[PDB]
């Protein structure tokens, strides 16, 4: 088993070039071959295109000929089996046929078939302007105050486009906590939110700073949950 | 396809050739002519003394295969079966995707334990059951 | 019914004869102490795992004293005791005129104020040097002492090895491929014959090459009662050795405290003797219980009244011989000691922190032990303290001339010999050839 | 069963355990790491000779087992009949009373003469029938 | 003299060259010399083409 770095949260307006990189990691990336496929918005993934990192070999779909062309780089040797290298991936004139998650894939040794994929890249081929995550605090939740425990989070009102990673004190609080699904709205601007459910039997000495981040509006905006309870629950 | 020169390549492409990684492993490249009027210098000694370490290195893994009917050739089976607690991968994987190098790493281990086994169901059973099965 | 010819590898037979053997050593003092005299700095390492597999079934008879494996701890010593101190400092120009007096005061010791002529760092240039010396390295030739060394005789000496270890450590036997030593842990043994439970072992035990007359130091103890081996007993003319059952254990020290003298023989080479002894004037004192030694010599009257006619007549001293032979010669943190072995024999009986026993103690410098008519070795001084740390493992013992019957057959300690000494060690040894090839008829063949 | 664990052991019982005989014969406690600045010491000397005649005493019988077909394996046998002059015993007899010990003592004699015969109605006589019989 | 103190001094060998002359190093039956024909060098690491 090993572990893949992809690289996320590039997008771009069409016609335009995009970039897309991933970093390989923990095993022999010389013999071991690169695959790299795309997903629609129809539920019918597209495979774009085969790529050795050892010998020039090269096999690809004809609708990502002209478009797609691919690199790939020199072996990083760390022991006498484990080494560290990374794929780039130039698409030109892109649609919004185009938009949707790019992965890319571990090789095998029948070998050209993967084995092991990365965390997920989604590219969106929109013309759109990018807008900035509006962060605010929700105010306690509808519960109880037996023993403690009471659901508190906050909520993301407008931005445009995802993926958005949202985590609690900088990677700190990670159990207990519901990640919302994002969607988008009427507008065409998508909506999340989260829910963390801690001892909670009274507002005072705890931790509620979260934390927001994004790539092509980068965000430093964290509002802790509010001490001025809007609900019945964190009272009886 | 040269010394050693499938040590890189899968173990199915190691096993294709392994015949030259035995060839040149004695009298090769290292053997030569082996050409004041005395032989007792510093380059005599150390050829007789290397000389010695050569032959107990091919000796130990010959009696082996002597002692496990596997003499006659370079690969040959044996009526021993394959305790799964040692390796849990399919046999055509290892074959294309972990190759001998890092096997040998794996084995290392119970390697005296399974030479152990190796010796009793093919030999000390097999040839021992002979002495009566022969003439019937 | 139909005999056919069936050929067997690994046949569990041997055959009785010897061959070349080799060193099985642990890891000593590692950082200290690298190479001693016998080990060296090259030793063929042991392995912590010895094949104790012991054969049920098998009576082979031993051979204690046509033992073949003795001979080999012989000849490996002195072609050893040849080579450490080869590349040292010759002695050879080092003997000259001598003249002396005795002490600053009348005998109240075995030291002698002696001068000499020796060639300093420069050839030409001579510088008369004084230098201290034991008893017995000097024999005299003519106001005032003239006299000789008694090296210039009889052959060239040599400045022994600096830092070297001249201590035993100990040093197993391992027998090459195709061979085993057959191992010999019975309990009783009437000098050679059959044994009862014979093993078959491919390292030896922990033998520690001894460098001793009349008493032995490391070793074999085979317990419950004093093992009597015989070379030889009907005919008294041939030497006994006896195993103890319980060790003895026996102090040494030497509480004569020398500096450092160091005079240049030539170009480079460097020569060390006694410098200057600080304190009162004493003698090496090794020291040994009472009651204890004549708890062991309880069993030792006893045994010989069963081995040997009734309770005739039997006690008597060392006699004859030169220094080396008739005292309890051994190697002590460096020096070597002479101690008499005359207390010991003062017992006459028939009828079957601790006590201070000590016997004549004296030191000698000038060694070519087991008489070295080549290369003489020159003992150097030790700086300090000597301790002891070791052990009474046996004992050497001779005849009463040629007697015919009698009454009297007084015995005493006049074992001259370095083989036997090893023979208390290697009793339960005796190498074999191993067969593995073996043809057997049964009712079997082969086909097309 | 142990480095000659068989020796005091019946015949039938000494052929069913001879594999560790030939085992622990050449490298098992005896051939050790083998590690002033010089290896011409006593003890390197030692080593070295007593080796020469370590491969010696195999050799001789790992020739003959390569001479008559039964180089393969520990116990194989043979095309040559038993001459009752040599031996008058009963098969199963020695097997469980005589011991392995003994009977080489019995049969060393005519052992030279059992090995000229034994090289020619298995080998040079049946290996030498092949030439013909081959392609047919 | 400065030998005196030191060493024993000897006559060096006559009409023998002390010029050196390609010593390769042959390793015996059973091994082999792992050769790094690699460009760069950090002090000791993994290799490219290891021969
Ligand atoms: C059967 O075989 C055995 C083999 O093991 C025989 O053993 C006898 O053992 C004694 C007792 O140990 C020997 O005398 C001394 O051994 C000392 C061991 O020293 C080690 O540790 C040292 C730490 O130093 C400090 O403690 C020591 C304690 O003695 C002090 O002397 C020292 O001043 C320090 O305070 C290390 O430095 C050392 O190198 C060892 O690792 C030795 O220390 C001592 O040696 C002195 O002289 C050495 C000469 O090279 C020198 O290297 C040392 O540094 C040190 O100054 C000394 O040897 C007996 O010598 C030994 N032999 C015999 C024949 O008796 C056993 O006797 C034998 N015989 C039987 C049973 O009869
Ligand atoms: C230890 O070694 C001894 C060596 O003496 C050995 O025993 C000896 O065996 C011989 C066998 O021939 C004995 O010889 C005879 O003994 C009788 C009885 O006493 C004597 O009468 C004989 O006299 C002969 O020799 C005389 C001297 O030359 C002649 O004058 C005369 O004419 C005869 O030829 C003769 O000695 C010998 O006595 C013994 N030794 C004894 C009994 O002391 C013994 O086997 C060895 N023991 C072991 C295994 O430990
Ligand atoms: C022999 O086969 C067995 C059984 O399949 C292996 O034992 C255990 O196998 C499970 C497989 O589900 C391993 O679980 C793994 O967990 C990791 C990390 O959470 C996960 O990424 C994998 O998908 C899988 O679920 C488990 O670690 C493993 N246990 C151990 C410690 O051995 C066994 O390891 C195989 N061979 C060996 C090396 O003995
Ligand atoms: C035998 O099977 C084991 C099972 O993994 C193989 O590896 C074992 O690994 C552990 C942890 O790495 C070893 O511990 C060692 O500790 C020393 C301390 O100095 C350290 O230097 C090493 O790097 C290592 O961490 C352990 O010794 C090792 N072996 C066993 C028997 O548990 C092992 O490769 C297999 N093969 C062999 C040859 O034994
Ligand atoms: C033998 O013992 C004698 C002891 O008498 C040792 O030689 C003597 O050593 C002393 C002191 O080391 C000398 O005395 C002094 O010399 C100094 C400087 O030269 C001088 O200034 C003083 O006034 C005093 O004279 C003494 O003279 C000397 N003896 C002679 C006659 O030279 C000798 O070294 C010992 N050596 C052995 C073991 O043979
Ligand atoms: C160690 O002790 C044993 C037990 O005493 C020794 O065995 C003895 O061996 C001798 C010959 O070496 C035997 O002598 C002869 O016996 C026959 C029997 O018929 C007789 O006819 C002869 O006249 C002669 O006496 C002796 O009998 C035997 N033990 C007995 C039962 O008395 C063994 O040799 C000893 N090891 C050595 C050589 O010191
Ligand atoms: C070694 O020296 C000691 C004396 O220092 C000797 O020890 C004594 O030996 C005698 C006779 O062998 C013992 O005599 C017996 O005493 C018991 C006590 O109940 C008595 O019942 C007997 O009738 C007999 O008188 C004595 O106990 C023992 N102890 C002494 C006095 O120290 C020893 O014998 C000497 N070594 C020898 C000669 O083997
Ligand atoms: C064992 O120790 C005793 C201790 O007294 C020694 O005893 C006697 O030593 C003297 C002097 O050497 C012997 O004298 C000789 O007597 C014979 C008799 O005919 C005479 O012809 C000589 O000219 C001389 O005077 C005496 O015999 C001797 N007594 C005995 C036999 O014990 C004894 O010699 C020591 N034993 C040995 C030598 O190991
Ligand atoms: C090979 O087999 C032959 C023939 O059976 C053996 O030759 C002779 O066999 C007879 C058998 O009746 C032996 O006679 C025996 O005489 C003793 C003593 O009187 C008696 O106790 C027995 O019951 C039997 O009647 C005869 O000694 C034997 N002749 C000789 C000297 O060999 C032949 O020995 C066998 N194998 C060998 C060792 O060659
Ligand atoms: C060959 O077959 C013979 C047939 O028995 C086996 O033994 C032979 O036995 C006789 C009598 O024991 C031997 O005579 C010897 O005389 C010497 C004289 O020094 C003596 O030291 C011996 O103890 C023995 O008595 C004879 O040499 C011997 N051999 C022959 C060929 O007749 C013999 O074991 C069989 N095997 C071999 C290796 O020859
Ligand atoms: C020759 O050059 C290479 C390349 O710089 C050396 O590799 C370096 O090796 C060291 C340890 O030997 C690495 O240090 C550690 O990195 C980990 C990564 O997580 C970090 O957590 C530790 O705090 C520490 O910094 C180092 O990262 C690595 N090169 C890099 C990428 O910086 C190699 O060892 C060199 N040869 C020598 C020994 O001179
Ligand atoms: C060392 O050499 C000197 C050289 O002077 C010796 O001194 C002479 O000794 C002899 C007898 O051995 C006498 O006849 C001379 O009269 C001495 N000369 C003096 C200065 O009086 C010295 O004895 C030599 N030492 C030894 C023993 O080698
Ligand atoms: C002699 O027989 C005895 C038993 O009668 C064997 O003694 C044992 O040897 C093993 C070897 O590993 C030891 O572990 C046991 O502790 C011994 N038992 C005791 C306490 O006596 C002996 O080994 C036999 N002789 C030989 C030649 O080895
Ligand atoms: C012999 O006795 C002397 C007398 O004490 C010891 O001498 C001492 O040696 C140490 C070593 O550094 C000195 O620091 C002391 O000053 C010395 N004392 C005196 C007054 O001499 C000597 O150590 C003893 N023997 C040996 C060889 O160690
Ligand atoms: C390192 O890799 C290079 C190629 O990348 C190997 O270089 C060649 O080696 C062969 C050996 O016969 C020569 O004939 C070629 O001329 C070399 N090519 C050139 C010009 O670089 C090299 O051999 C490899 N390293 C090792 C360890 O040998
Ligand atoms: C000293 O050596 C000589 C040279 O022959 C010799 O004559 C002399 O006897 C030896 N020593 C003795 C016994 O005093
Ligand atoms: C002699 O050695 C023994 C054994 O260690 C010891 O008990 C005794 O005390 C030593 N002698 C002295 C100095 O008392
Ligand atoms: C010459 O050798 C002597 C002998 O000890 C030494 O004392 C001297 O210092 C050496 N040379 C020097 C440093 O002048």
């Amino acid at each position: 088993e090993g572990q893949l770095v992809q690289s996320g949260a590039e997008l771009k307006k069409p016609g335009a070039s995009v970039k897309i990189s991933c970093k390989t990691s923990g095993y022999r990336f010389n013999f071991y071959h690169i695959n790299w496929i795309r997903q629609t918005a129809g539920r019918g993934p597209e495979w774009m295109g085969w790529i050795s990192p050892y010998s020039g070999d090269k096999n690809l779909a004809p609708a990502f000929q002209d478009r797609v062309i691919m690199t790939t780089d020199t072996e990083v040797p760390v022991t006498s089996f484990t080494s560290t290298g990374a794929a780039y991936m130039e698409i030109r004139n892109l649609k919004f046929d185009d938009t949707g998650t790019y992965f890319c894939a571990k090789g095998l040794l029948s070998t050209w078939l993967p084995y092991l994929w990365g965390q997920g890249t989604l590219l969106t081929v929109s013309s759109a302007s990018t807008k900035g995550p509006s962060v605010f605090p929700l105010a306690p939740s509808s519960k109880s105050t037996s023993g403690g425990t009471a659901a508190l989070g906050c909520l993301v009102k407008d931005y445009f486009p995802e993926p958005v990673t949202v985590s609690w004190n900088s990677g700190a609080l990670t159990s207990g906590v519901h990640t919302f699904p994002a969607v988008l709205q009427s507008s065409g601007l998508y909506s999340l939110s989260s829910v963390v459910t801690v001892p909670s039997s009274s507002l005072g000495t705890q931790t509620y700073i979260c934390n927001v981040n994004h790539k092509p509006s980068n965000t430093k905006v964290d509002k802790r949950v509010e001490p001025k309870s809007c609900d019945k629950g964190l009272e009886v | 396809l040269g010394f050693l020169g499938a040590a890189g390549s899968t173990m199915g492409a190691a096993s294709m050739a392994l015949t030259v990684q035995a060839r040149l492993l004695l009298s090769g490249i290292v053997q030569q002519q082996n050409n004041h009027m005395l032989q007792l210098t510093v380059w005599g000694i150390k050829q007789l003394q290397a000389r010695v370490l050569a032959v107990e290195r091919y000796l130990r893994d010959q009696q082996l295969l002597g002692i496990w009917g596997c003499s006659g050739k370079i690969i040959c089976c044996t009526n021993v079966p394959w305790n799964d607690s040692w390796s849990n991968k399919t046999i055509n994987e290892i074959w294309d995707n972990m190759t001998w190098m890092q096997w040998e790493k794996e084995i290392d281990n119970y390697t005296q334990h399974i030479y152990t086994l190796l010796e009793v169901s093919q030999i000390q059973q097999e040839k021992n059951e002979q002495e009566l099965l022969e003439l019937d | 019914a139909k005999k056919w010819v069936t050929v067997y590898y690994g046949v569990p037979v041997w055959k009785e004869a010897t061959t070349t053997l080799f060193c099985a050593s642990d890891a000593k003092a590692y950082d200290t102490e690298v190479h001693n005299v016998w080990a060296t700095h090259a030793c063929v390492p042991t392995d912590p795992n010895p094949q104790e597999i012991v054969l049920g079934n098998v009576t082979e008879n031993f051979n204690m004293w046509k033992n073949n494996m003795v001979e080999q701890m012989h000849e490996d010593i002195i072609s050893l005791w040849d080579q450490s101190l080869k590349p040292c400092v010759k002695l050879t120009p080092l003997c000259v005129t001598l003249n002396c007096n005795n002490v600053n005061t009348n005998n109240t010791g075995e030291m002698k104020n002696c001068s000499f002529n020796v060639t300093t760092s420069i050839r030409d240039k001579i510088k008369k040097e004084y230098a201290l010396f034991y008893k017995l390295d000097v024999v005299p030739l003519e106001n005032i002492t003239n006299y000789r060394l008694i090296n210039c005789n009889t052959s060239v000496i040599t400045q022994a090895c600096p830092k070297v270890s001249f201590e035993p450590i100990p040093i197993h036997y391992c027998a090459p491929a195709g061979f085993a030593i057959l191992k010999c842990n019975s309990k009783t043994f009437n000098g050679s014959g059959p044994c009862t439970n014979v093993s078959t072992v491919q390292c030896t035990h922990g033998i520690r090459p001894v460098v001793s007359t009349q008493l032995l130091l490391n070793g074999s103890l085979a317990e419950e009662e004093i093992v009597i081996r015989s070379e030889n007993i009907t005919d008294n003319a041939k030497t006994i050795i006896v195993q103890l059952n319980e060790a003895v254990e026996i102090n040494c020290t030497r509480p004569n405290n020398n500096t450092r003298k160091s005079i240049h023989i030539g170009p480079g080479r460097a020569f060390y003797a006694t410098g200057d002894i600080i304190g009162n004037i004493r003698q090496a004192h090794c020291n040994i219980s009472k009651a204890r030694w004549n708890e062991t010599l309880g069993q030792i009257v006893a045994k010989l009244e069963e081995q040997f006619p009734n309770k005739t007549i039997i006690f008597n001293h060392s006699s004859g011989g030169d220094p080396e032979i008739v005292t309890h010669s051994f190697n002590c943190g460096g020096e070597f000691f002479y101690c008499n072995t005359t207390p010991l024999f003062n017992s006459t009986w028939n009828n079957t922190g601790e006590q201070n026993i000590t016997l004549q103690c004296r030191i000698k410098q000038i060694i070519n032990m087991w008489q070295g008519v080549g290369k003489a070795m020159y003992a150097p001084p030790i700086r300090g303290q000597i301790r002891c740390s070791s052990n009474i493992t046996g004992l050497l013992l001779t005849r009463d001339g040629g007697r015919d019957q009698n009454g009297t057959e007084t015995f005493r300690p006049g074992g001259g010999n370095m083989r036997d000494n090893w023979r208390s060690e290697l009793y339960k040894y005796k190498v074999v050839k191993i067969e593995p090839l073996g043809i057997a008829p049964t009712a079997c063949k082969r086909r097309v």
